[PDB]
């Protein structure tokens, strides 16, 4: 009841919208503590029909249920008790003061590769966690990711996940269009195909790795089906100028979850043991054969020779590169996009017609205008 | 047996207040001149003065068990009744002048700042000086309200009584009057202009809520003697408060006297972390080694001011900076403050620095400097190396203002009077956290048909007849009701003026000739205006009237709003329940709706757990109607409607409010607002709306883009002018008058609820809204501009706001970015900090010229980087050029020069045409697209810009984004005026 949630919470400010769900920061009185509360209007306003308003209940008690399957992990919000009501729905999890990564990716354009490393590290360890307990999100997307002061990562709206019986594939298309893996379209365009499991998390992952380095979704143009052309197909590049600054190790763990079959997809548990995620334990034996030390000695060299050389290549900025192409190299590229978001900021929202790929403009307008 | 040591130490302190303050109180009137030089009694100079009289007599009567001890108390207490008196009859011999004030906020009308301080009479004139000063008269009605809770028998006649209360009406509009001030002065400018101060503001509030239910005649006294205060105009002082910190006003970034605001007197904020902000900002941009300075760019005193002329010139403003007068008089404030919040090194830290600048004086007694001024051949160190000069004492010697709150914080910081005796209505407490109350909601039926309805649908309400004897009636109603509170016939005052009711208001249960009366609240009200004729609307202004209800009541009981449903909130069929009306309903009984508790119940279970106010000036024409109560084609019809001629207003028969109940039933906007306009109809409380969006730093521009016709407002405007200008810069259309005032509301009402869609708009300019708006509805729908024009006064109300707020949120319903550069330029959105990054770019620059109009270096030194009124200057730059998508093509190329300034070491030494930077990278976004292979049909011109239509439409950034050529081309031009560049820190 209403009683039971003012008896334990008090609602202070509006901290965001949605559709028909609102998030609200309270306080909890016998522990001061500062929580989130989303309040979900049930009735929408009227507008929702009672299939609507028992879909949403039903989706809602489904909502609790994935979020008390999964709880005490250090990257997915703890739904610390959830309250209904005849036309409410409250649940109060934790307080996150910064917003969805969506909202950061619109402060910095092009996140950089040691944050995103952290970043993703959290994700991909989120999604061992549900694939191990076999639960899938559909749901990946930057705004469905929410970040607290120390950047940590808080995976948000499991709002269509849905728990797969062991070896059993869905077929409901859930998910904005962007994030969608090939399989998703190809199981709405045919029915042959018998649904799609668990490796769809990898293919949502792996494209927030194109957008948090690149400010840009991999596959992405204003028309609807097209994006679709693209996905299931598979066409992506590491485009240029903006691709090439980064270090070869990024461009291998992003194909490895961005290939069209979804069996040979790079699964969260060996995700992790890519290159880009391996750390450094301090207490490590390493023997090595003497060919392993010859080249570690080497090596050692070759790293100290090489950090002198690729320094001595970066290219001042002078008069003329900035007339010539400004993009072309990284200090001014990067420039150019922040005072790209900070202008246009506003315009980039959620969906297809406000993604931020439309403050990108990639290619000759010709080719553009082709067909 | 004999006298304690705090009677003997307080004999010192006597000794200082007399020698001081008490020797130059005249002996006719009990006022307290300036100085010797300046021989009149400024009303809030006295107040304070007075002060230190007041704190001593409450320090003398803790031990009043002798006959001397009693009198020089008596002594005390009775000059501070002196004073307070003497002062009364200077405000009360211009009663003429509170009446007019009260309808009329005009400076012309305002109760005179100085006095004859020895016959309470008006030394200058109405126009010879700057009078109005609402925090004068509010630090009068603060501490009237507590030297009477103190004991202190001031008013002595029920005609004072009303004088007072009329006084509060005069005081009500603080937070929509624009006033001089603290510091007589207005604006920073120092030209006449006044302007919304947050200390008249903030001083109106505590004072308003140190009158409220007061009885001025202290505990022997009756309903007759108790001044009845409305919280609607408490809280909207909180609103305008809120939106202002931690800045004084839009043309201030702060004054030292909002720490009579924050903590003493007023403590006028609510919210703790304001305070503490304010007060550090006050410390950071004001407190120096010699006291604080009142406000950046003061000048009063400095020696770079001519003495002789009274107004100061646009270019003086920046001879005075960082060489500024500084007065002890905000020490003792910090002082005081700290006493009340408790910070005994708060205590310390002042009251060693006031007692360093404390000059000695007379037998040794400490007297506080008005102020430290620069000697002026050491004006040049201090422009380079700021406070730390000495600056030698000068103004008023003491300044008795400042020097009664230096005994008054001595006398508390001494242990010889506590924050309560000075502070006897618990103003202190201001910043406690409140708990938000629980709104108590009567849903309602009009008739026993519509309780049918609301049954079948499982909702618990009583008819409007089964209340009785509890009796509702319309918001307007009790605006009338107020209307005779402080009439006085022989003083001729007319009691309250009608202002607008809001929830605050109308959720007090009132009692009235022993009848319990509950109004509804004012936004379902029909007849006004068509807000209340769209229930999608209802709902919407309800969620936020109970949100507004919930965090602000501060009265006794919860709040009851009593909702009507009324047959306009019905379905069209007549037999259901609107469905927007009909969630708000089942919303409440669940017991949230707008993030406030509701509980749902009958009007009759809330008679003991509400504010029942007794409406005592009731007891024995509103009175009259109160006493009988108590015992072919539409659209055809306005063409015929509107040839009658200009609406003549008489009986020329053979009442368009019965054309406009029809309409109202059938709810068509486009024909419902026609008939507001033609019948004139207008919203109650634009001027708050006005307000709100005023007090967020904004200037407000209701009319079509040419300037002469669009009329900017930057003060406070009263209703009736407020609506005249808008009716005048309505150019005769009416459809557009009304869409100016209402698009007003949705502006206030996004602006109270999202502050975050107006951070890149600094000007408000509703008469293009309506423009953008007509735009983004001509395009959806593609039609006619004349057919959008039809379109957009036939959406609701609902949808008007919220196609706005699709305008302004930024949400998407020729191109994309030219859809979205015409929606960006014409809105005049630039990013936050833009109209301060031009600043440091004007340094390195002589100017930035726009179609050949220059926006020079000079204004950088004349304005400060935070001036809006630098805002206006770049931005009346940047509407040099007509066309909206072009405006934010010069937008975005002015950022590329600083963000090309920051790379670049040197300066460019010359003018920059940032039109032309843009017209080249036109020509340099027309080469690639060439060798690339666009074809001449994909790269048209723009017929009136000069830009390709293509580079309008292409994205920010990328390889061939419009400024990576904006980027490229702001070098070339930077290639001819400047030979040689280096560009380093990448
Ligand atoms: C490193 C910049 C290289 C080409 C661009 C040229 C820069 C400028 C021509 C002057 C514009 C602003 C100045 C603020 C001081």
């Amino acid at each position: 009841s209403a009683q039971d949630f003012y008896e334990n919470y008090e609602p202070k400010e509006i901290l965001g919208r949605g559709v028909s769900s609102v998030v609200r920061r309270c306080i909890h009185k016998p522990t001061s503590q500062e929580y989130a509360v989303k309040v979900i209007d049930v009735t929408g306003g009227g507008s929702f029909s009672p299939e609507e308003v028992r879909e949403l209940r039903e989706a809602t008690l489904k909502e609790v249920d994935i979020l008390r399957k999964v709880s005490g992990h250090p990257n997915i919000i703890q739904l610390k008790d959830t309250y209904e009501t005849n036309t409410f729905f409250f649940l109060v999890f934790d307080l996150m003061k910064r917003g969805e990564l969506f909202d950061y990716l619109t402060e910095k354009v092009t996140l950089s590769e040691k944050e995103t490393r952290k970043i993703m590290r959290a994700l991909l360890e989120v999604i061992c966690t549900l694939h191990k307990l076999n639960i899938v999100h559909r749901d990946l997307k930057p705004e469905n990711i929410l970040l607290d002061d120390n950047m940590n990562i808080k995976l948000t709206d499991f709002g269509f996940s849905c728990q797969l019986e062991p070896g059993e594939r869905l077929r409901e298309v859930c998910g904005t269009p962007s994030y969608l893996a090939p399989e998703i379209i190809e199981c709405s365009m045919n029915e042959d195909h018998p649904g799609y499991g668990k490796e769809v998390d990898m293919w949502s992952t792996g494209v927030i790795m194109y957008t948090l380095l690149a400010g840009s979704p991999p596959f992405w143009h204003r028309k609807q089906m097209l994006m679709l052309r693209m996905i299931m197909s598979g066409n992506y590049q590491f485009g240029s100028p903006e691709w090439d600054d980064y270090s070869d190790t990024v461009k291998d763990l992003v194909s490895r979850f961005l290939v069209v079959q979804p069996q040979n997809r790079y699964t969260a548990e060996e995700a992790l043991a890519h290159p880009f995620f391996q750390q450094y334990l301090v207490e490590e034996v390493r023997h090595f054969s003497p060919r392993g030390k010859f080249k570690v000695i080497a090596l050692t060299v070759l790293a100290s020779v090489r950090i002198y050389y690729q320094y001595r290549r970066v290219k001042p900025v002078t008069r003329e590169i900035v007339i010539r192409d400004p993009y072309a190299l990284r200090p001014l590229r990067r420039l150019i996009d922040a005072y790209a978001f900070r202008i246009y900021g506003h315009w980039v929202k959620k969906g297809q017609q406000q993604n931020r790929a439309a403050l990108f403009e990639n290619t000759p307008k010709a080719v553009l205008l082709s067909l | 047996r004999s006298r304690s040591n705090s009677g003997v130490r307080l004999d010192g302190y006597a000794r200082l207040v007399q020698q001081t303050i008490l020797c130059h109180q005249n002996p006719v009137t009990g006022l307290l001149p300036a100085s010797y030089d300046q021989k009149d009694a400024w009303v809030r100079d006295n107040v304070y003065s007075i002060l230190a009289v007041w704190g001593l007599g409450l320090a003398y009567r803790k031990n009043a068990d002798r006959d001397e001890d009693k009198a020089k108390a008596y002594e005390l207490e009775q000059s501070v009744v002196k004073l307070m008196r003497g002062l009364l009859h200077c405000m009360i011999r211009q009663v003429d002048k509170v009446e007019s004030f009260k309808y009329s906020q005009s400076t012309k009308d305002s109760l005179h700042a100085k006095y004859n301080t020895k016959t309470c009479a008006t030394v200058v004139g109405d126009d010879q000086w700057g009078h109005l000063q609402l925090d004068a008269t509010s630090v009068y009605l603060l501490f009237l309200a507590q030297m009477t809770a103190s004991g202190l028998h001031i008013i002595h006649s029920l005609d004072e009584v009303n004088f007072i209360q009329n006084l509060v009406f005069y005081i009500e509009a603080a937070y929509k009057t624009a006033d001089f001030g603290i510091w007589e002065r207005g604006d920073k400018t120092n030209q006449g202009i006044s302007e919304l101060n947050a200390s008249s503001v903030g001083m109106a509030k505590a004072a308003l809520e140190a009158l409220d239910e007061l009885d001025l005649f202290g505990v022997k006294g009756g309903p007759q003697s108790v001044i009845h205060v409305l919280a609607d105009e408490v809280q909207h002082c909180q609103s305008i408060l809120n939106s202002l910190l931690p800045r004084a006003s839009t043309s201030k970034e702060v004054d030292a006297s909002l720490l009579s605001v924050v903590s003493f007197p007023a403590f006028a904020v609510e919210d703790s972390q304001l305070v503490e902000l304010t007060k550090q900002e006050i410390i950071t941009k004001l407190q120096g080694r010699y006291g604080c300075c009142r406000f950046l760019r003061d000048g009063y005193k400095t020696p770079k001011e001519d003495p002789n002329r009274l107004y100061y010139e646009p270019a003086e403003l920046k001879l005075f900076e960082n060489i500024e007068c500084e007065w002890p008089l905000f020490w003792t404030y910090f002082i005081l403050d700290g006493v009340f919040s408790g910070n005994a090194e708060q205590v310390q830290e002042y009251k060693e620095a006031l007692e360093a600048v404390l000059i000695k004086g007379k037998n040794g007694v400490p007297l506080l400097p008005e102020l430290y001024s620069v000697p002026p051949d050491r004006v040049d160190e201090e422009y380079q190396n700021p406070h730390t000069v000495d600056r030698v004492p000068m103004g008023k010697l003491p300044h008795m203002w400042g020097q009664s709150l230096y005994i008054l914080g001595s006398l508390m910081a001494e242990g010889f009077l506590a924050p309560g005796e000075i502070d006897p209505l618990n103003r202190r407490f201001s910043t406690v956290p409140k708990p938000d109350v629980v709104v108590q909601v009567s849903i309602l039926a009009e008739t026993e048909e519509i309780k049918t309805i609301l049954k079948d649908k499982g909702i618990y309400v009583e008819t409007i007849a089964e209340v009785y004897p509890i009796r509702v009636q319309p918001a307007r109603i009790l605006s009338h009701i107020y209307s005779s509170l402080g009439c006085n016939n022989r003083m001729k005052l007319s009691g309250r003026p009608y202002r607008h009711m809001g929830v605050l208001g109308t959720s007090k249960l009132y009692d009235i000739r022993k009848t319990i009366f509950t109004f509804t609240p004012q936004f379902i009200d029909q007849q006004q205006f068509y807000l209340a004729l769209d229930n999608k609307m209802i709902v919407e202004m309800l969620r936020t009237d109970l949100s507004y209800l919930c965090s602000r009541w501060r009265m006794t009981g919860q709040p009851t709003i009593t909702f009507p449903i009324s047959h306009s909130m019905l379905d069209e069929d007549g037999t259901s329940l609107n469905s927007s009306i009909l969630a708000a309903l089942r919303k409440m009984q669940d017991g949230y709706f707008g993030g406030a508790r509701v509980q749902t119940g009958k009007l009759s279970e809330f008679l003991t757990t509400s504010c029942c106010t007794h409406l005592s000036f009731m007891d024995p024409e509103v009175a009259r109607y109160l006493d009988h109560l108590l015992a072919e084609q539409a659209d055809i019809l306005y063409m015929l409607y509107t040839m009658k001629g200009p609406d003549w207003n008489t009986e020329l028969y053979n009442l368009l409010t019965e054309l406009y109940g029809k309409v109202g039933e059938i709810r068509h906007w486009g024909l419902i607002r026609y008939i507001s306009g033609i019948l004139r109809k207008k919203v109650e409380a634009l001027d708050e709306a006005c307000t709100d969006l005023l007090s967020h730093q904004k200037h407000l521009t209701v009319g079509l883009p040419p300037e002469p016709r669009e009329k900017t407002i930057s003060a406070p405007l009263p209703y009736e002018a407020l609506t005249q200008l808008i009716d005048e810069a309505s150019e005769g259309d009416m459809s557009i008058s009304i869409l100016t005032q209402e698009i007003m509301v949705y502006l206030a009402m996004y602006m109270r609820t999202q502050p975050g869609l107006f951070a890149e708009m600094f000007r408000l300019r509703i008469g293009l809204i309506i423009q953008v708006m007509a735009t983004e509805l001509a395009h959806s729908l593609r039609c006619s501009a004349e057919e959008a024009t039809e379109g957009l006064m036939n959406l609701s109300p609902s949808a008007m706001k919220n196609l706005l707020h699709h305008i302004l949120s930024g949400k998407e319903f020729q191109g994309q970015w030219q859809r979205r550069r015409r929606l960006d330029g014409a809105l005049n959105r630039v990013p936050v900090g833009f109209y301060q990054k031009v600043w440091k770019v004007l340094q390195k620059c002589h100017g930035l010229s726009v179609e050949g109009f220059v926006l020079p270096s000079s204004t950088t030194r004349e304005m400060t980087p935070g001036e809006i009124k630098f805002s206006v200057h770049v931005e009346s730059v940047l509407n040099r050029v007509p066309q909206p998508e072009y405006r934010q093509l010069l937008v975005e190329a002015i950022l590329v020069l600083t963000m090309l300034a920051d790379i670049e070491i040197h300066s460019i030494g010359s003018i920059i045409a940032v039109e032309k930077i843009v017209h080249i990278a036109n020509d340099l976004f027309l080469q690639e697209q060439k060798t690339l292979g666009a074809d001449d049909t994909m790269l048209a011109k723009d017929p009136a810009s000069g830009i390709c239509t293509l580079l309008y439409d292409s994205a920010p950034s990328g390889r061939f984004g419009t400024m990576t050529y904006l980027s490229k081309a702001a070098a070339t031009y930077v290639q001819e005026f400047l030979p040689h560049s280096i560009c380093a820190m990448q």
